[PDB]
RNA sequence: GUGAAAUUUUAGUACCUGUGAAGAUGCAGGUUACCCGCGACAGGACGGAAAGACCCCAUGGAGCUUUACUGUAGUUUGAUA
RNA sequence: GGUGUAGUGGUAGGAGAGCGUUCUAAGGGCGUUGAAGGUCGAUCGUGAGGACGGCUGGAGCGCUUAGAAGUGAGAAUGCCG
RNA sequence: GUAGCGGAGAAAUUCCAAACGAACUUGGAGAUAGCUGGUUCUCUCCGAAAUAGCUUUAGGGCUAGCCUCGGAAUUGAGAAU
RNA sequence: UAUAGUUGAAGGAUUUGGAAAAUUCCGCUAAAGAGGGUGAAAGCCCCGUAGACGAAAUGCUGACAACACCUAGGAGGAUCCUGAGUACGGCGGAACACGAGAAAUUCCGUCGGAAUCCGCGGGGACCAUCCCGCAAGGCUAAAUACUCCCUAGUGACCGAUAGUGAACCAGUACCGUGAGGGAAAGGUGAAAAGCACCCCGGAAGGGGAGUGAAAUAGAUCCUGAAACCGUGUGCCUACAACAAGUCAAAGCUCGUUAAUGAGUGAUGGCGUGCCUUUUGUAGAAUGAACCGGCGAGUUACGAUUGCAUGCGAGGUUAAGUCGAAGAGACGGAGCCGCAGCGAAAGCGAGUCUGAAUAGGGCGAAUGAGUAUGUAGUCGUAGACCCGAAACCAUGUGAUCUAC
């Protein structure tokens, strides 16, 4: 049959123009009294997926 | 070519690897699998993306956004592609098709200015960026959103 | 060529001979034979379909 | 006269003191010993028979208990036909 | 092709290049003046392996090039004899 | 006559066709087993690990570290004094 | 048209054999050189094949006839009709890819319960407006699924431990109260010509003589491997502690694919099997009595990388139609690539964040793809093979034992 994509990954990630994967950040929904303003200012910028994670993740997102 | 002297091209066919056929081949006795463990069993292995029991990377990250149901995507053609027409032609979505430049015009054509025109066209399309229309009109033609 | 049926009947059954019409030549028919004996009409008909 | 069995890597299958997966017929150094059998005894072959029943594990089972969780047959109480 | 210099222990495992079995196609062959199979020999190659000769045997079988695989056995307290 | 989510028991977890903490037969069924056993031809080149971190994790796994094959790249980035 | 049938071309000698279809000469035939048989391998010997011909009877399928049924316009808009315990709503369940969810639509149980063309339902809670339909009555060919069976065939499918469990009198013998479980076992020769007669012996069996190309092809019958059991001989062996060989070597006995020959060997040096699992094994850790046969990374569909070929800012068709189960043309729905950024509205070689033209993120700046073949890895499927204790759902047992 066909391969099924991981529907939980696809709701969380997107594919950039040179093949990468933009991602959101953690520690960004919850107790902000436990973290500094500089931390929460700098946890507002997106990032990318690392090479260890991508090697193990590649096949689940092949089609979207 | 005669049917008793066939020859494929070099590098085009390779043979095959058969495991479990003696020691000297390199892959007898456990056939490349190492010693014991879950990965040495028939049907052994863990599912894709599994990580032991640590919280998997998809599950620490938050979800994001929504899909719009009235989304419009267009079928860009820039400015070099309008150089393969004669000086004065009235380029249009049916003359773009039937040259194969555009097949599958999603929600209509949109012209983009990247980067250089020298013709006398009169372009008919659904959308124009500010610089596409501009450079089209410098070279000496006209636009009409339709 | 075509409904040249007397010729195809006469040429059957000879153990060195194969018979094909001009709308039904394959790659394997031409490679296996040593020669081709084609009529003038059939030659133009082949030139019409290979174009 | 008739006629099995469990067992079995191949065997021309000694003793002492050592060595060694730390208790050797088979390895070292010695000592003893012509070749082939019969009737008897059980010290060794970690002798044979039974992939330890003792102990721990498998995110194994199964039977049992209850003020462990989540359900339910049965019994009861109200509304409505 | 010559000549120099350097190298060539190996378990898990990666990479290369080959030997042999059965069947398909095309080509060129052998066979009751004896095919396959079996048995013996003091033969050849760096290895898997290849020939030639005797005896047995009685009807089928090699070689070249390409293709396809139920394609190689010493072990599972394996299964049948 | 009483039948397996069952029967029968002067009560022993006792009996229900030489086996009963839940009979026998067929099917789901090639149940599942992070465990144990086995896995069949040849030569040439290279050649590990037995560690860190996280883990209902500790004889399993994942990412890094350590092996092998193919490419790219400015160098004079590597080593030993 | 199905179910019996008819007719159907063309060869002799020679060599080797028991026997030719083989060999060598010289001929003929083909709308027939597909296949099977015959004392070995046949276009021309036999049965057939290509082509031509045929049905008393019964059954099927067409066509055209009869017979049976069914089917008309224009206008009016006074009034009447158009499927009721129904649509629908509350409560409880289920079906829709949709797990109560913001839950439209379709069903079942229970209770409540419309309107009538100035009407009624739907467009995914709900309302208004616009648009598309007219429930609560019935039937209907084809295009799609399957093969116990009959005819005609096909296979880079098996060839007697294979292929059906079963090539043979097989669901048999055998096992169980029963439901149920379930095998082993093919081959003389061209032709039985299958050994008349004699001799030893109760017979079995054997030796002659005969058959036959061959009997060491004699019915336990083609070939006839190994384990295992014997008989005969060249060389060694009764003072010797041996994982059984290997290297050195006198004597004896032979004489080969002819070369730095072959068998045996007193005596001397050295030397703790094979496999598995282990930090580590001769292991007193694990497996194997021996010999033979069988017995384990495969395929389908997807995803990715390397190699190879054709086209190249492009590449390529799917289902389907004609065609020999084929090649070999039609078919452009569709798929990938050619532009990105942003949650989105959107903007575009740029865009998002931002008051910012600042800075920063991701992109551009000549920067190659696509179809197919082949090999390496992965996913879904039993997915390299063998191995539980158990769980569930139909059925069969009180001829033993308990009451």
């Amino acid at each position: 049959p066909k391969q099924k994509t991981h529907r939980g990954l696809a709701k969380r990630v997107k594919r950039t123009g040179g093949g990468g994967l933009k991602r959101g950040r953690a520690f960004t929904s919850h107790r902000f009294h436990g973290k500094t303003k500089k931390q929460r200012r700098q946890l507002r910028k997106a990032s990318m997926v690392a090479k260890g994670d991508y090697k193990r993740i590649r096949q689940q997102l092949a089609r979207m | 070519m005669k049917l008793h002297e066939l020859k494929p091209a070099e590098g085009s066919r390779q043979v095959r690897n058969r495991v479990g056929r003696g020691t000297s081949s390199g892959n007898g006795k456990t056939a490349g699998r190492g010693q014991k463990g879950q990965k040495a069993r028939s049907g052994g292995g863990v599912r894709l993306g599994f990580e032991g029991g640590q919280t998997p990377l998809f599950r620490r990250l938050p979800k994001r956004g929504f899909t719009n149901i009235n989304r419009k995507d267009y079928a860009v053609v820039n400015l070099d592609t309008l150089n393969r027409f004669e000086d004065g032609t009235e380029v249009t979505p049916v003359v773009l098709k039937e040259a194969g430049i555009v097949k599958n015009e999603k929600a209509g054509i949109k012209v983009l200015a990247d980067g250089e025109l020298t013709k006398k066209l009169t372009v008919k399309a659904a959308k124009f960026s500010k610089s596409a229309q501009e450079a089209i009109e410098a070279a000496g033609g006209s636009i009409e959103v339709i | 060529e075509n409904g040249n049926d007397f010729a195809a009947l006469s040429a059957r059954n000879l153990p060195n001979v194969s018979v094909v019409t001009s709308d039904n030549v394959s790659v394997l028919d031409v490679v296996s034979a040593n020669k081709v004996l084609a009529t003038q009409t059939a030659l133009t008909q082949i030139e019409e379909v290979l174009a």
